């Protein structure tokens, strides 16, 4: 029979049950689920800080927006976009193609069809769960212990005086495995005396890092979360072939293949200069990036007056509402810009969602 | 900071 897997080190935002106001730091906020107090109960550590114990039975506090720190795998299965084998965490597989499965990282950095809905399975036991396109489907990003979070001991630290005492601060420069088996758990942090280390943050449960400034760690589809209990759209391979001689290759660079970048830069090199909110800086062949998007906030832009199209565009997008019609022809401020390439617009007083091709630059 | 919750 199907039973629960009490994964402890599992990274979590909150449920869908949430009731505990901002505890969490705010929803995107990200916390290391501590430990099991029972099959209904469980205690999570959240990046700010704050431990606090949560519902993960009939009530749901919590979603799992990581589980690869528990070590589950599905055994037989491959990402096919990243090749990551076996697939560790959740399993997530494209139900509208045959034999086709993405990892976590990969589902939630747009790899593959966007339009192609995915079974997720959550566990090697889990019975697959049909979802929406991630195309029309909500994206929120992720805040917590990221590269460039700055950040204090926690409290399963145990490693003496590597930080220069306790509340020194360090910046963290990296997520990375503490083992192979436990991907995605540790944090390195360069501290702010020069002294620099590796710690857990998941692995096995362990909190040993606090953020004082959280950092943005990547956007993700909260809905498709299981509950607990500048762009590059090419294979890696196509990617190093292309910058043999306009940047090259360093595996440093491996967030570049699941996140946003601002282009900052252009260089006498005949390439491009690309900054992440990792806070790193780096060069690229033209044919690599795709522009994605080609706005920014505070830009003045005109709501498409064709009403036939602007359905299409916000549909495709899954945020049509007849309310909008008044918006159309009308000119608006881009407030923000979404990690799905939407537009929040501010018109007519009052703000709503675009597809990036319902409006135009004025 | 620990907190407590209770349902
Ligand atoms: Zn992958
Ligand atoms: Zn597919």
């Amino acid at each position: 029979s199907r039973v629960m897997v009490e994964g402890v080190g599992a990274r979590v935002v909150r449920g869908p049950d949430w009731k505990w106001g901002k505890q969490d730091g705010g929803e995107g906020h990200v916390g290391t689920v501590r430990s099991f107090e029972s099959p209904e109960e469980v205690v999570v550590v959240w990046d700010n800080g704050t431990a606090a114990n949560y519902r993960c039975s009939g009530a749901y506090d919590l979603r799992i927006l990581d589980s690869a720190p528990t070590g589950i795998k599905h055994d037989g299965t491959m990402c096919d976009t990243c090749r990551q084998q076996p697939i560790i965490g959740i399993r997530w597989k494209c139900a509208e193609c045959t034999n086709y499965d993405l990892c976590t990282v990969c589902y939630h950095g747009d790899k593959h069809h966007l339009r192609h809905r995915f079974y997720r399975i959550t566990t090697p036991g889990s019975e697959r769960v049909l979802l929406e396109s991630r195309r029309k489907s909500k994206k929120i990003t992720a805040r917590g212990i990221f590269a460039g979070a700055r950040v204090v001991r926690g409290v399963d630290w145990q490693w003496e005086d590597q930080d220069g005492g306790n509340g020194r601060r360090g910046k963290v420069t990296e997520i990375q495995d503490w083992s192979a088996s436990s991907p995605h758990s540790a944090a390195y942090v360069l501290w702010d005396n020069g002294a620099k280390n590796l710690y857990r943050v998941g692995f096995e449960g362990m909190s040993d890092l606090k953020c004082v400034q959280d950092a943005k760690g990547g956007s993700f589809y909260r809905d498709h979360c299981p509950v607990l209990g500048v762009n590059i759209d090419l294979d890696l391979e196509i990617v190093q072939s292309l910058q043999h001689g306009h940047g090259g290759w360093t595996d440093g660079m491996f967030e570049t293949l699941t996140t946003t970048g601002t282009v900052c830069g252009i260089d006498e090199d005949h390439d491009i200069v690309v900054q992440y909110p990792s806070g790193n800086r780096w060069t690229f062949n033209p044919a690599v990036l795709t522009k994605a998007s080609q706005f920014q906030v505070g830009d003045l832009v005109q709501v498409c007056y064709d009403l036939e199209r602007i359905k299409l565009l916000q549909r495709g997008h899954g945020e049509w509402a007849e309310a909008m019609l008044p918006t159309l022809g009308k000119v608006g401020r881009v407030q923000q810009i979404y990690s799905d390439s939407d537009l929040k617009v501010e018109v007519c007083g009052t703000s709503w969602t675009y597809n990036p091709a319902a409006v135009s630059k004025v | 900071n620990i907190i407590k919750n209770t349902w």
